Formats: structure tokens, C-alpha cells, sequence
């Protein structure tokens, strides 16, 4: 099962990536 | 050395500082130091800030208490002080280097 | 049996090197073949524990004589070497190992040295090893770093006079590798220092015997000289050069302040 | 002792062979304490390692390594330990063994995934060494019975030829095919070589003592491979084996596309066909939801 | 007798932390979007 | 709005196939064909959890200027 978490892992850090990134631009524009 | 647990890292950075303390008394300070790298390599290799940050200091004291400045220039050179480090630790370290 | 033939080659080494008249080839072949014999004999042994004394004395002598005559033919590598097994063979096992009578001398070589090549970074350093008795007390350490605080502070008068008070025949050698640096750097001074000196005048200041070794030196360093016998120093002309404003870099520091006033959203 | 190596490093650039490989069997003793004065003269102990004719080179690549591992350049370190080549025993416990194990596999992966998508023409070849320790590391899971990790490794690193050996080799061979198919189907991104890895793992299933023809089905809908269905279709009502082709036939008209059962059909044309054909186009499937 | 059981170890745990330092960073970052 | 949702399932499960449709669809001036590229990004990525399709549809949602 270490491969399948650290696969799990790896999605979830990109994941968090891509939500700090959203979260960053709705800031943006929600200054607007 | 034999764990490998996350938070007893937190714990060991302390069991360092006391582990060297008790050699302080014993004045030898040389047997010391072949542990004190390995485990810093160790807790480098494994991202631990704490214990890093605490090994960093007490090499850096035991290459001071016998005048090797070449050495601990070297060992600043080279290492990266962790910068999420305790400031009792910040404050070792600033003064050493 | 290694040890007893290690121990009468170094005393073939010894006494070829004690003569008055010392053959160097001689003596560097030796030295090289006597560093075979020793790195079978535990040649600076790593943590060095109650293991047989002779060795480590032996090699310390060994190392102590061939930094002695790498000096003696004038080269720069080979004592450097010698020097930093030498340390080794000081400090490490100095528990076991009695105090040399040569240590303090060979130390304070290197510390001259060191001032020679200008790594006085690495001079103090070295310095720092010492115990802080024997810098203010011992004379093969006393010389080397009052020798440093004179070049420091701008006394070098006293730092040409520090020839002839050398605590040892041996530093000799690096003492002339200093003073070439000394008189051009005495020269620096003059340019920036003394607008305009006479050509005679500088002959106490530049240390030169000779006057005809004034002729070859300004050349070399292309003073101007004056038909007055005054060497002409006119280059403070070059000032910081406040004339241009650095329009470029003062721009670059409020677009920075910009920067940290709004960027930070 | 020995608190600096000065002298041990001023035993690297003499002109006697014996010296250098003196020097380098004392600096690997303290390298571990004393990396940081090695870290400045890592030039002089690698141009040994340059230098063919030297003797103890590979040593001399070893002990660089060691520094390189102190010094966090972890792609120097594997690099010298590749060139220090027997010497980097990997059976030793040593933390800087496994440590460079790790960079070594990592790299690996990365030059292999890298590999995987460029032209044939332009695959960068991989260093021997870096694939035998791979290989190595590759049987120490296989020796340890860790079937499940070294399908992991063989995963990541793009290598269906130890993928399929692990699955064969492991005693559960149906448990590990599953965990394949999962591990496939829930994290392989690639596409195409998730299309390889189903190609392999029908590979399997088709060798298997008693062929379980409904994951072949299955990887083969992923594949979109018609003429492969229906073969097998056919052959199992060659076999008489019907009952589990009619399974087959259901499950293809649930989870297929039209298209693809199109084909199917087609290839099935080219009785019991009929029936196969009537299944497949689907009516009766709707003829029993209908019905419930 | 475990296999590059360590590796995966020092891989998941090399990802944890990441994982931790940006899911407390994305909270920071969530609560001024929300405020 | 028809051809909308007729675009995007043209390219239905084309995972990256779709992508020059996409960034076609996506910087076009009418509202109704950006609309189409979000479909088209919905149908060309469905439940493959791309993050790429996922990051691109988080920036549409949080900075367009049509609210449809």
C-alpha cells in the first residue's frame, strides 16, 4: 500500500497547488 | 537512532543538547563530534528542522572550545541553517557564526 | 623491524641535515623515501589511541626537518605540505606526544608565511589554534603577529626592522617574500598620501639602498618625475566622480520602494 | 583525533601513485566527519578519478561521492558513485548507500518518464550503471517478497519487463493483478503507456491457468481493440465455454461505447453468433431493465 | 527484509511535509479570501 | 447555445486532443463560445481529474466577465 499513498501524496500536493493558485486570482479579482 | 518517528525528532534535538552537555563536564568533547555529524546527516537527510538546528549548534560549539575556526567556517560554508528553527536556537547560531 | 629501520633511515636524514653544509637533492630524496617507510607505520593516524609513541614522534621529526629544508630551497608547495602534516602531528596527538622544542619556531614560520602570501584571514585563524600565553610570550610567535600589527596599522619601518630581530635563521626566507609586497605597497601610499616628494626624499621612505635602484622601480611603477627632482603624484583628479549622478541605480531603489508599497498584494 | 585533514589533502597532489591511494583510503575513514575541508579539494580528488591509469580511480569516484552526499550535491554523489562502480556495494545498511540508492532511482525515473514520451530516435540512452543498480534494487524487492513496492518502482520508472516479472513471480496472482489494475486505472495519467500497461496486463490474463476473460474484456474496452473482443468471442464459443461469453456480451453493451460494439459486430460477421450479436446490439439488455 | 520499503518511506514523508507546509499556507490564503 | 453543447461533445473524452479547441474556444470574444470551451473542457476531461482542466476552469470561474 506505499505506492498507492505515496501516489495519493503526490495528487494532493498538486492538488493544494492548484487550489493555492485559485485562491490567489479569486483574491484578484475580488479586489476589483 | 534506532526510530525513525516524526515527533521524537522534537525530543531529540534535546536528548542532543543534554547528550553533549554531559561530555562538557566530562572534557572530551572529541568523541562527541563523529555523533554529532552523523546524526546531523541523518536529521538533514530526513528534513528535521529542529534537530538540525541543534546539532548545527553543538558542532559549531565543539569546534569553538577547541579553537578550530577553520572548521567551523567550513561546516557554515557548507550547511544550510534551518530557517524555521527555534529562536533559542537562532540566537546559538548567530552567535557562533 | 619496520620501526627500528624507519627510525635509523631518519637518523641517516638527521645527520646529513644537521651538517653545516646540508646536500639538498640528498636530503629531498631521503625525505621522499622516508615518507614510504612511514605510510606502512601509521603515517597520521586517524584518532590516534594509545598506539606505539616512536611512530608518531618519529614522523613528527621527519615532517619537522622536511618543512625546515623546504624552506632552505626557496619553495612555496613542499613547506606547505610539510606544514599541514606538521599540524597534524602538533595538535591531534599532542596528548600523547611530548611537547616539541621546534613547534613554537615551525609555527611561527607559517604564520609568517601566511603573512607573505597576504592570507591573513587565514593567518589569524591559525593564530587562534595557539594558546594565548605563548602569542604574547613566546618570541617565534611574538614576532610573526607583531610583524602583522605593524603591516596592519601602517608601521613599516618597523616592519623592515623586523629583519633583523627574526626570532630564527629559518624566517629568514618568507621575510623576504613580505618586503617585496612592503615597498610596493609603501609606493601606494606615496601616490595617494604625498601630492608631490622629493626624488631622495622617498629614499628612507621606499627603503632602497641604491639610487640607482630608484630609477628602475619608478619606471616600473611610471611616476612622473619632476625636473626638480620631485616625483609628481597629480591623480586625485580621479575623485568618486560625483560629477555623474546615478540616475540608473536611484531609479532602480524607488521602483523598489514602489514595489514594496504595492506589490505586496 | 585527526581534527583537520590539511595534511591528508596535501597527501593528494604528489607525484606517487602510492601516496594518492594512501591518502584516499585515510580520507574515506573521516569523511563522514570531515567533508567540509574535502568539500574545497573535491576538484583534486576527482581529477584522480579523470585520470585512468590511476589504480584506486573508482576509489577515487567512491569517496567523492561520499563528499558530494555530505555536501547535498546529490546528482554529483550519484554520479561519482556510478563511477566508483563495484566498490558501491548496495547491500551495506550504510545511510549513505541508501541515500544515493534513492537519487539514483529517482533520476532514473525521471530519465526513464522522460524517455517514455520522446521518439524512438531521440531516446537519450541511460547509463548501464544507473540501470544494473536499478535492476538490482529491482531483485531486492523480488528477494524480500515486496511484490507490491517493486510494482510501484516499476510503474514510475516506465518498465513493463519488471512489472510483468513481479506480477508473474508473486505467489498471489490474481490479488496482484487486481492491485495492478487499480493502481492503472485510479493513478496513470499517461494515456498511452497506461494503454502499455493494459496491453501487458492482458498479456498476463490471457497465460493464466483459468483466463478470466472478464478483465481481459474490460482492458480491452479501455483499449478500444474490437478486432481483440471479438477473437476472443469467438473462441470461446469455439471452446463451448458460452456462459461466460454471454457475461462477456452483457458487460460489453453496459460499459462500452456504440461505436466500438459496432465494430464488434462487424468483426463478428466477417447461431450462437447470432445471439452474440443480439446481445451486443444491445435490445435485450433493455428488454430486462425494462422489465425490472 | 524490506526492499526500497525505506525509499517509499523517505518519499511519503518528503511529500507529507510539503503537503502540510502548503495545506496550512492554502488555509492562511482561504481565510483572507473569505474574510 | 445549441452549438455550445454541440462543440464540447464533439470532443467528448479527448483528455489533451481537445486542447487546441480549447485555448480556441476559451480566448474567443463571444461569451457563448467560451461557454462552449468550458463544456468542451468538462467533455474532453470527464472524470480524468486533470488539474490542468481543473486550474483553467477555477481562473474562468473567478475572472470572466459573462456570468453564464
Amino acid at each position: 500500500d506505499l505506492y498507492s499513498r505515496y501516489k495519493k501524496l503526490q495528487q494532493e500536493l498538486e492538488f493544494l497547488e492548484v487550489q493555492e493558485e485559485y485562491i490567489k486570482d479569486e483574491q484578484k479579482n475580488l479586489k476589483k | 537512532s534506532t526510530q525513525n518517528r516524526r515527533a521524537l525528532d522534537l525530543v531529540a534535538a534535546k536528548c542532543y543538547y543534554y547528550h553533549a552537555r554531559v561530555y562538557e563536564f566530562l572534557d572530551k568533547l572529541d568523541v562527541v563530534r563523529s555523533f554529532l555529524h552523523a546524526r546531523l546527516r541523518t536529521a538533514t537527510l530526513r528534513h528535521d528542522a529542529d534537530g538540525q538546528a541543534t546539532l548545527l549548534n553543538l558542532l559549531l560549539r565543539n569546534y569553538l572550545h577547541y579553537s578550530l575556526y577553520d572548521q567551523a567556517e567550513k561546516l557554515v560554508s557548507k550547511s544550510v541553517f534551518p530557517e524555521q528553527a527555534n529562536n533559542n536556537e537562532w540566537a546559538r547560531y548567530l552567535y557562533y557564526t | 623491524a619496520v620501526l627500528q629501520a624507519a627510525t635509523g633511515m631518519y637518523e641517516q636524514l638527521k645527520g646529513e641535515w644537521n651538517r653545516k653544509s646540508p646536500n639538498l637533492s640528498k636530503c629531498g630524496e631521503e625525505l621522499g623515501r622516508l615518507k614510504l617507510v612511514l605510510l606502512e607505520l601509521n603515517f597520521l593516524p586517524t584518532t590516534g589511541t594509545k598506539l606505539t609513541k616512536q611512530q608518531l614522534i618519529l614522523a613528527r621529526d621527519i615532517l619537522e626537518i622536511g618543512a625546515q629544508w623546504s624552506i632552505l630551497r626557496k619553495d612555496i608547495p613542499s613547506f606547505e605540505r610539510y606544514m599541514a602534516q606538521l599540524k597534524c602531528y602538533y595538535f591531534d596527538y599532542k596528548e600523547q606526544l611530548p611537547e616539541s622544542a621546534y613547534m613554537h619556531q615551525l609555527l611561527g614560520l607559517n604564520l609568517l608565511f601566511l603573512l607573505s602570501q597576504n592570507r591573513v584571514a587565514e593567518f589569524h585563524t591559525e593564530l587562534e589554534r595557539l594558546p594565548a600565553k605563548d602569542i604574547q610570550t613566546n618570541v617565534y610567535i611574538k614576532h610573526p603577529v607583531s610583524l602583522e600589527q605593524y603591516l596592519m596599522e601602517g608601521s613599516y619601518n618597523k616592519v623592515f626592522l623586523a629583519k633583523g630581530n627574526i626570532p630564527a635563521e629559518s624566517y629568514t626566507f618568507f621575510i623576504d617574500i613580505l618586503l617585496d609586497t612592503i615597498r610596493d605597497e609603501i609606493a601606494g601610499c606615496i601616490e595617494k598620501a604625498y601630492e608631490k616628494i622629493l626624488f631622495t626624499e622617498a629614499t628612507r621612505i621606499l627603503f632602497f639602498n641604491t639610487p640607482k635602484k630608484m630609477t628602475d622601480y619608478a619606471k616600473k611603477r611610471g611616476w612622473v618625475l619632476g625636473p626638480n627632482n620631485y616625483y609628481s603624484f597629480a591623480s586625485q583628479q580621479q575623485k568618486p566622480e560625483d560629477t555623474t549622478i546615478p540616475s540608473t541605480e536611484l531609479a532602480k531603489q524607488v521602483i523598489e520602494y514602489a514595489r514594496q508599497l504595492e506589490m505586496i498584494v | 583525533m585527526i581534527t583537520s585533514a590539511a595534511g591528508i589533502i596535501s597527501l593528494l597532489d604528489e607525484d606517487e601513485p602510492q601516496l594518492k591511494e594512501f591518502a584516499l583510503h585515510k580520507l574515506n575513514a573521516v569523511v563522514n566527519d570531515f567533508w567540509a575541508e574535502i568539500s574545497e579539494s573535491v576538484d583534486k580528488i576527482e581529477v584522480l578519478y579523470e585520470d585512468e591509469g590511476f589504480r584506486s580511480r573508482q576509489f577515487a569516484a567512491l569517496v567523492a561521492s561520499k563528499v558530494f552526499y555530505h555536501l547535498g550535491a546529490f546528482e554529483e554523489s550519484l554520479n561519482y558513485a556510478l563511477g566508483a562502480g563495484d566498490l558501491f556495494n548496495v547491500n551495506d545498511n550504510s545511510e549513505y548507500v541508501e541515500t544515493i540508492i534513492a537519487k539514483c532511482i529517482d533520476h532514473y525515473t525521471k530519465q526513464c518518464v522522460e524517455n517514455a514520451d520522446l521518439p524512438e530516435g531521440e531516446k537519450k540512452p541511460i547509463d548501464q550503471r544507473l540501470e544494473g543498480i536499478v535492476n538490482k534494487m529491482f531483485q531486492r524487492c523480488l528477494d524480500d517478497h515486496k511484490y507490491k513496492q517493486a510494482i510501484g518502482i516499476a510503474l514510475e520508472t516506465r518498465r513493463l519487463d519488471v512489472f510483468e516479472k513481479t506480477i508473474l513471480e508473486s505467489n498471489d496472482v490474481p490479488g496482484m493483478l487486481a492491485y495492478s489494475l487499480k493502481l492503472c486505472m485510479s493513478l496513470m495519467q499517461n494515456k498511452q503507456f497506461r494503454n502499455k500497461v493494459l496491453r501487458v496486463l492482458v498479456k498476463i490474463y490471457m497465460n493464466l491457468e483459468k483466463p478470466d476473460f472478464i478483465n481481459v474484456c474490460q482492458c480491452l474496452i479501455f483499449l478500444d481493440d474490437p478486432q481483440a473482443v471479438s477473437d476472443i468471442l469467438e473462441k470461446l464459443v469455439k471452446e463451448d465455454n458460452l456462459l461466460m461469453a454471454y457475461q462477456i456480451c452483457f458487460d460489453l453493451y453496459e460499459s462500452a461505447s456504440q461505436q466500438f460494439l459496432s465494430s464488434v459486430i462487424q468483426n463478428l460477421r466477417t447461431d450462437q453468433t447470432l445471439k452474440m450479436i443480439k446481445i451486443l446490439s444491445g435490445e435485450m439488455a433493455i428488454e430486462l431493465h425494462l422489465q425490472f | 527484509g524490506s526492499g526500497l520499503r525505506q525509499y517509499y518511506l523517505s518519499k511519503i514523508e518528503e511529500l507529507q511535509l510539503i503537503v502540510n507546509d502548503k495545506s496550512q499556507n492554502l488555509r492562511r490564503l482561504q481565510a483572507q479570501r473569505n474574510e | 447555445r445549441g452549438l455550445a453543447v454541440g462543440i464540447a461533445l464533439v470532443m467528448y473524452g479527448r483528455m489533451e486532443e481537445a486542447d487546441a479547441l480549447i485555448e480556441s474556444l476559451c480566448r474567443d470574444k463571444d461569451p457563448i463560445l467560451r461557454r462552449s470551451g468550458m463544456y468542451t473542457v468538462a467533455m474532453a476531461y470527464c472524470g480524468s481529474g486533470n488539474n490542468k482542466a481543473i486550474r483553467r476552469l477555477l481562473h474562468v470561474a473567478v475572472s470572466d466577465v459573462n456570468d453564464d
